[PDB]
């Protein structure tokens, strides 16, 4: 599991699908899971517009 | 509303992902979930009703319980911030 | 039969450095007035469980023999002072550690190394360790006593909820029936019921086995009383007020009833029934206490969603409560993977057979047992 250095999206791929950055770090921390963006308070505080695996400390 | 949910040792990230499986795929209105690395054996679940949480965790391995009460959003911002 | 180095200054069991040829008290720092008392291992062991039970067996001498034992509640300072180590690792030996086994705690296997004393496995009385508790936890033995004190004393200021008029007459009434135990308790219950029915400073309370509340209105919102509130609330009560309750200013401060430091028994008290070895019940719960205690400290030092701390704090309380008394009313008994319930402290110090209720009343009142006229040979002289 590698988390992106800009948007924070944790992905298994060679690139973050949401944006498409090749910059993926291994030493990441604090998992955040998103189901809904519009209703969830969590997405608002961080600023994530796409549901799925996001990170905090990279 | 944020509901604190008990989890087994290390099983934080795994049960956090596992709970996400019974959400839309079963028709359960969970908004979000928080699995912070500095938190030991507990998971936050953003849900509207108490039934929503109870229904999600039910039948989920290594996800022991659900806390009596609700966690105020202000107490949760800290982990999300860093 | 075992020789025990007892401190003359403070009645505590002094250390004998076999390696450095040094006999001294760890608690009051005494180095001269310390005597060697002949004793049955039975009774050295008995003293040592009492200590691990947060009870302070203050030893008073006569002649090179114990004249009497004053009962009391061990102070965190004492518990910390008498400790040889701060226990940190919830691990058995795997074969020795930095946790529950000889981390300067006592030798029991062919590895003679110790707490400077370096005395061989073959005769080295263990030394107490200590766990520093992430949050205070109620000493189960004193729960009902705390309840009484809590309901009989005022919040914010801490007075005995009696008019200075009442105190003048009652303290005088106590002095009269101070010697006679049964009528002193007849007066203790009277004071309580009389201050329990008062509500003006010159809310109510609920229980079991360690849970306390205060019913407040806005609507019966029952506010739960947490050990830090209960502890600090009790640290207030002046020494002046203490005799209008069971407690003694020197021997048993009310605050000492909510644990801040839990003594870890010496290794000699907790032997494994070796063959994968049959680790002693007291060591198992001690692993479980540390296990949670570090998990608490972790979530305290990290983010505090409080609902979590509460859940963990309540669990640390549980573990301490079962360790103190597994046969406790309102306590689901801790069992090992088989269903057989653990046999802990209260289970040990009761068959020297001892009825625990009595122990606590002793420590509460600061009772002095004497060992002199119709002598007990089962404890050597
Ligand atoms: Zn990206
Ligand atoms: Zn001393
Ligand atoms: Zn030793
Ligand atoms: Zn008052």
């Amino acid at each position: 599991e590698k988390a992106c250095r800009h948007c924070h999206y944790i992905t298994s791929e060679d690139r973050c699908p949401v944006c498409g950055s090749r910059d993926l770090s291994e030493e990441w921390f604090d998992l955040v899971i998103i189901v809904d963006v519009e209703n969830s308070e969590i997405a608002k505080k961080i600023g994530a517009k796409v549901p799925g695996k996001y990170a905090i400390r990279v | 509303k944020i509901f604190a949910v008990r989890v087994t040792h290390g099983q934080e990230e795994t049960t956090a992902k596992l709970i996400y499986s019974k959400v839309r795929t079963y028709n359960l209105p969970i908004y979000a979930i928080l699995a912070p690395s500095r938190v030991k054996g507990y998971i936050f679940v953003e849900a509207p009703n108490k039934g929503v949480v109870d229904e999600a965790i039910r039948g989920i391995r290594h996800a022991r319980g659900v806390l009596p009460g609700e966690v105020p959003f202000k107490e949760i911002e800290h982990f999300l911030e860093e | 039969k075992t020789e025990v180095w007892v401190c003359e200054n403070c009645g505590h069991i002094a250390l004998e450095d076999k390696r450095r040829r040094r006999v001294y008290c760890p608690v009051c720092g005494e180095e001269e007035r310390i005597s060697k008392v002949e004793m049955s291992y039975a009774f050295k062991l008995l003293l040592d469980e009492l200590k691990a039970m947060v009870i302070r067996p203050k030893l008073n001498l006569s002649e090179k023999v114990i004249g009497s034992i004053e009962f009391g509640i061990l102070s965190p300072q004492e518990i910390r002072k008498m400790s040889a180590v701060e226990v940190t690792v919830p691990d058995t030996y795997d074969p020795i550690e930095g946790g529950v086994m000889d981390k300067r705690m006592g030798v029991i296997d062919p590895g003679l190394r110790c707490e400077t004393c370096g005395g061989r496995a073959g005769e080295c009385p263990g030394h107490f360790g200590h766990i520093e508790l992430a949050r205070p936890v109620i000493h189960v033995g004193f729960a009902k006593t705390i309840y009484r004190i809590l309901e009989s004393t005022c919040r914010e200021c801490g007075r005995i909820k009696l008019t200075d008029e009442e105190i003048e007459e009652y303290m005088k009434k106590i002095e009269l029936a101070r010697n006679r135990r049964s009528e002193f308790n007849e007066i203790i219950k009277e004071i309580h019921k009389k201050a329990k029915e008062r509500m003006v400073c010159p809310p109510i309370k609920f229980e079991k086995p360690t849970i306390y509340w205060e019913i407040r209105k806005d609507n019966e919102y029952r506010h739960r009383l947490m050990p830090t509130e209960v502890r600090d609330w009790l640290e207030k009560i002046p020494d002046k007020d203490l005799p209008l309750l069971g407690l003694d200013p020197e021997k048993s401060r009310p605050e000492w009833m909510v644990l801040t430091v839990l003594p870890v028994p010496p290794v000699t008290a907790r032997p494994s029934i070796t063959l994968i070895r049959a680790e002693d019940d007291l060591t198992h719960k001690l692993v479980d206490i540390i296990r949670i205690n570090n998990r608490l400290k972790q979530n305290i030092e990290a983010g505090a969603p409080q609902l979590i701390i509460e859940d963990l704090w309540d669990l640390l309380q549980y573990h301490v409560t079962t360790y103190i008394n597994n046969e406790a009313p309102g306590v689901p008994p801790a069992k090992h993977k088989s269903g057989r319930p653990l046999k802990t402290l209260a289970q040990r110090l009761k068959g020297f057979e001892i009825t625990v209720q009595h122990l606590f009343e002793a420590a509460e009142k600061g009772e002095v047992d004497n060992l002199n006229g119709v002598i007990e040979n089962v404890l050597i002289g």
